[PDB]
């Protein structure tokens, strides 16, 4: 088989910008390369064939060039429909084979996260159970920290964390944190807090909750 | 990023079983053109050529696949089907079916894709606990509320809300896998002046348990 | 012959010619050879546990050989279809040989790089085994012959052979052939290597079918004038009393008739049919299967002797190891599904040779009399008998082509098995191999074996013509004969074609019975 | 119809290719096509000449025929010729008919 | 002798990852390539002969492949019972050399 490599798994950019991608076959091609466009949760879409011709419909933007080993994809001013990955694919001969894929994530302006913190449900304590979860939305750069502390002691196990794929409008990131422990270790203590720490200042983002309350 | 063309089969297949897909195709007429094809994509991200099947009804495939793999078609009902015996875990993956401008170029519509999970691990319908503040003060101009789905297994949850306000925020958490089982979160944010006052649900269909349920807050 | 470095050493002859009575294929093709078992020879055996019916032992070796015992090697469909559609019968005469524009490169993996160049001076020599002083491999139905398609570039097989063996181990009477106790010839670049070889009369390949049938023989109109039994007992008021009766065979009595020949011999083989469903669930593959045995290990009874692969309507059937199966472009290893192979069949006997799965015939057993019943049996295997007559297996384009008779005490009619020609003194064997490049000696001397050398390889092409003679039609069969056609319809892909992805392929077996004699 | 002189033989086709150079092949064998091989182009230089025959003229046409003649005016480059980055050109397309023969 | 050297000295990995290990010899060995998984207070256990053959009774995740003198050995998905160190073999010539060893720690 026929092994595409594609040069930068990823890539940041905004609307606006001009990007250019790199596939390179182990085997001259003969310029039999096609340039497709997949979004999230999506399927693929056919930009380029013959490695040099623009499917109907697509616009102007896109442009590829190459010829044997080395093919290029350029899309020449991003927009925002423009956030996806991008594989490209030769069919040279059969097997068909596409490249690694470069994620193009277009979207900003740092933001800091709305935090919120949220107690275990009757639901859940009712089952033996005891997950506290908290939410940071909305922010901007991606790298972000959470830490949990039970009474104002740092807690480390039982954590799942999630960040969402770039917004495709605002461009920022949300990401959810999940403390889990057995409610009869969770009635053990009273405070539950979560610290979010960002770029976007010195002092991290505190939410916490009291267990009698209520 | 966009096309058309659609696929259906089961979500779920057990290891051995063989996995059956099919896709309905609009627009656009299985014969005179055009070669159909299947590809999958495993859940870290490549895309693989499973193989195709002509208008003339010519198959081919991949080889690597070859000796468990057969594409068929129905002209009648404009569908064309995949069949995968002795499926592994490894077959997990979303499979999309697609068009082929044929002659010199290739796949120029796909499908929505279908994710397909091989486990015999066990299915199990997620538990959904809903996620309302916890705190000592009222909420301000708007309010962020949740739903925690957890612990199920095949992949693949929908959470659906349902609120009072026509103008909502809604963030959606990738499932991650932990001691071999799923958790997703989702959220919303309100008009403070439209929860409390007005019922929000969040509707969590599991289709590999056949499971929904709803939480209302609070 | 000899020249420069600048100079083709020949130039590419890959015509065909037909003369009416002769007809040559004329046939290059391009080349590359390694360095096997890194320039050593190795001794091989059988994996010690392994069932007994799979020991073995002999050797490896650095050697690699040459092969065009496939006739697609010199015929082109068409052509092929030209010979198989005019002429009752064919054989090969002479041929002739030559490699040349011989280039050795040399590879140099440097890090995470390599980087080929000529190694202008380096040598590969080649040399015919002509005296037939070593173990002739070919007509084995190896694979590794000449690609059917020109444009086809290739890699050379490697030599190796089989010794005697006392299961996995060797037994002394078992020998150990040297290549370099020959004399070599060789070649540096602008060095080409021609040889020519003349065949010895054989029996031209029958290439037709018979319009008539042992059996159904003679003329219907008249009766013939010898008595047979017609009937035994006879009607005795209520109960039978014995009367022996005769009759004189006539057209409605035929199977009776009297006659004067044989159908070939025989050796039954399971029937399995193309159709999944008839056949008996279960592996009885090997356990069912025909064979025979020497020295205590079974082997298998592949191509068994020629003998009509299905009786009439059921064209779903075959031997389980009666006929000739090829592999549909592509096609893998092992265990792949029936839809990746090509099945011939040799229904065009059945006029004179028995049905593979069928017996026979069946002879008497005990001796009746008065207080008992005449006994009789049906006949599996029946070895040859004066007045049997037979059709040796048909040959297809992408099959063998000859193969060499062993040198016995005694051969039986020797059409090789496995179909083709057979021949006492066949093509001789031809080697060749890359002299070795000592690479980087050390300064201070050492009497061991050279180990270090020079990664490179060889290539180069090779050109192959042979003349065959023909034996044209003759019959005054007024209705059409049967000829080989391709398909009008339309075809996504033509036969005997490249697909998309420039792969040519061999959609069905040729055979070579198309045109009717009578028996 | 596109012009030109039709020939029932015309000129033979003239083919070449570069035979292939199967770039370093794996010490145990295998029966597959060989894909991999040096990457090479050729080059060299053709020749072609070709003797064309000619009918003169002869026509006792007294005033003087059409002829095919180049501007006399100056120009910013000369025609059939290199620009200024030596690029050569042809203006326009010359016919053949010029001489005048009756009817 | 001939000298193997296999490339990652160690690796961490989690049950269902994807592992890749190499082994590359001095001189071209002809695929004579053996390769083997040896558990913590344990003796090594046969997964591959032949370069690409798998012994009788290794799951199919297990796969190896090379020619000449380089030769690599993947597991698709780690399984827990996956944790060890592997070592490559050469049995082209005498005496059989063996790898350094590479140390995979799922977990």
């Amino acid at each position: 088989d026929i092994q595409m490599t594609q040069s930068s798994s990823s890539f940041s950019v905004s609307l606006g910008d001009r990007v250019t991608i790199t596939c390179k076959a182990s085997e001259d091609i003969h310029n039999r390369l096609a340039w497709y466009k997949q979004k999230p949760g999506n399927a693929p879409r056919l930009l380029i064939s013959g490695a040099t011709s623009l499917e109907t419909g697509v616009p102007s933007r896109f442009s590829g060039s190459g010829s044997g080993k080395d093919y290029t994809l350029s899309i020449t001013s991003l927009q925002n429909e423009d956030v996806a990955t991008y594989y490209c694919q030769q069919y040279w001969i059969g097997p068909f084979t596409f490249g690694s894929g470069t994620n193009l994530e277009i979207k900003r302006a740092d933001a800091a996260p709305t935090v919120s913190i949220f107690p275990p449900s009757s639901e859940q304590l009712t089952s033996g159970g005891a997950s506290v979860v908290c939410f940071l939305n909305n922010f901007y750069p991606k790298d972000i920290n959470v830490k949990w502390k039970i009474d104002g002691s740092e807690r480390q196990n039982g954590v799942l964390n999630s960040w969402t794929d770039q917004d495709s409008k605002d461009s920022t990131y949300s990401m959810s944190s999940t403390l889990t422990l057995t409610k009869d270790e969770y009635e053990r203590h009273n405070s539950y807090t979560c610290e979010a720490t960002h770029k976007t200042s010195t002092s991290p983002i505190v939410k916490s909750f009291n267990r009698n309350e209520c | 990023s966009d096309v058309q063309l659609q696929e259906s089969g089961p979500d779920l297949v057990k290891p051995s079983q063989s996995l059956s897909l099919t896709c309905t195709v609009t627009g656009y007429s299985i014969t005179s053109g055009y070669t159909w094809h299947w590809i999958r994509q495993f859940p870290g991200n490549k895309q693989e050529w499973m193989g195709y099947i002509h208008f003339s009804g010519y198959t081919n495939y991949n080889p690597s696949l070859k000796s468990r793999v057969s594409i068929t078609r129905d002209t009648s009902k404009n569908q064309f089907f995949l069949h995968l015996n002795s499926v592994t875990t490894e077959d997990t993956a979303t499979y999309y079916c697609a068009r082929g401008d044929y002659g010199y170029e290739w796949f120029t519509y796909w499908g929505q894709g279908t994710l397909v999970t091989v486990s015999a691990a066990k299915t199990t319908p997620p538990s959904v606990y809903p996620l309302a503040p916890g705190c000592g003060d009222t909420t301000g101009s708007s309010v962020t509320l949740g739903c925690l789905v957890k612990g199920y297994f095949p992949e693949s949850v929908t959470v659906t809300w349902n609120s009072g306000s026509l103008s909502s925020s809604v963030h959606t958490f990738p499932a991650l896998l932990q001691s071999g089982l799923y958790t997703m979160s989702s959220s919303v944010t309100v008009p403070s002046s439209t929860w409390p006052s007005q019922t929000v649900t969040c509707s969590v269909a599991h289709p590999a348990s056949s499971t929904t349920v709803d939480k209302k807050l609070e | 012959g000899a020249d420069g470095v600048g100079n083709s050493s020949g130039n590419w002859h890959c015509d065909s010619t037909w003369m009416g009575d002769r007809v040559i294929t004329t046939s290059t093709r391009t080349w590359a050879l390694p360095t096997y078992n890194n320039h050593l020879y190795k001794q091989i055996s059988s994996q010690s546990g392994a069932s007994n019916d799979n020991h073995y032992f002999g050797y490896s070796t650095p050697w690699g050989y040459f092969d065009f015992n496939r006739f697609h090697c010199h015929f082109s469909p068409r052509d092929w279809q030209r010979l198989i559609n005019n002429n009752w019968g064919f054989r090969p005469k002479r041929l002739n040989f030559k490699l040349f524009n011989i280039q050795v490169k040399e590879v140099t993996q440097n890090d995470g790089t390599t980087t080929i160049a000529n190694n202008l001076t380096s040598t590969v020599q080649v040399f015919t085994d002509s005296e037939y002083q070593l173990p002739y491999v070919l007509g084995s139905a190896h694979q590794g012959c000449l690609p059917p398609f020109p444009a086809d570039v290739f890699m050379v097989p490697q030599y190796g052979y089989l010794t005697l063996n006392n299961g996995s181990q060797a037994v002394g009477r078992s020998s150990f052939y040297c290549l370099e106790y020959f004399p070599s010839q060789m070649l540096r670049t602008g060095n080409n290597f021609t040889f020519s070889y003349t065949f010895e009369d054989v029996p031209f390949h029958s290439s037709y079918a018979h319009s008539q049938s042992l059996d159904r023989l003679m003329n219907p109109l008249i009766d013939q004038y010898l008595y047979y039994l017609s009937r035994t007992n006879t009607p005795s008021g209520t109960t039978t009393q014995s009367r022996l009766q005769f009759s004189q065979a006539g057209a409605s009595d035929i199977r009776d008739q009297s006659r004067n020949w044989l159908p070939g011999p025989c050796y039954r083989q399971q029937r399995v049919s193309k159709t999944s469903a008839d056949n008996n669930n279960s592996e009885y593959s090997w356990t069912g299967a025909t064979k025979y045995h020497l020295n205590g290990r079974d082997s298998l009874v592949n191509p068994g002797p020629a003998m009509a692969s299905h009786k009439d309507d059921e064209e779903k059937f075959f031997p389980q190891s009666g006929v000739l199966i090829f592999g549909k472009q592509g096609s893998e290893k092992t265990n792949v599904d029936i839809e990746k192979v090509m099945i011939t069949d040799e229904e065009e006997i059945r006029t004179t040779n028995p049905v593979a799965t069928e017996q026979y015939g069946s002879v008497s057993t005990n001796l009746q009399r008065g207080n008992r019943q005449a006994a009789t049996a049906d006949v599996n295997t029946q070895g040859v008998l004066p007045g049997m007559v037979w059709q040796d297996r048909d040959v297809y384009l992408q099959g063998p082509i000859w193969a060499k008779i062993p040198h016995t005490d005694g051969h039986f009619h020797p059409s090789p098995l496995m179909g083709g020609f057979g021949l006492k003194h066949p093509p001789p064997q031809i080697l060749i191999k890359n002299t070795p490049v000592p690479a980087n000696p050390s300064t201070t001397f050492s009497a061991a074996k050279f180990a270090s050398f020079i990664t490179q390889y060889s290539t180069g092409q090779v050109s192959v013509e042979i003349e065959w003679e023909l034996q044209k039609e003759n019959s005054k069969r007024w209705n059409p004969e049967i000829q080989y056609t391709s398909n009008y319809n339309k075809s996504v892909n033509v036969d005997f074609t490249v697909d998309t992805n420039g792969v040519y392929s061999e959609p069905r077996p040729i055979g070579t019975r198309y045109l009717t004699r009578n028996l």
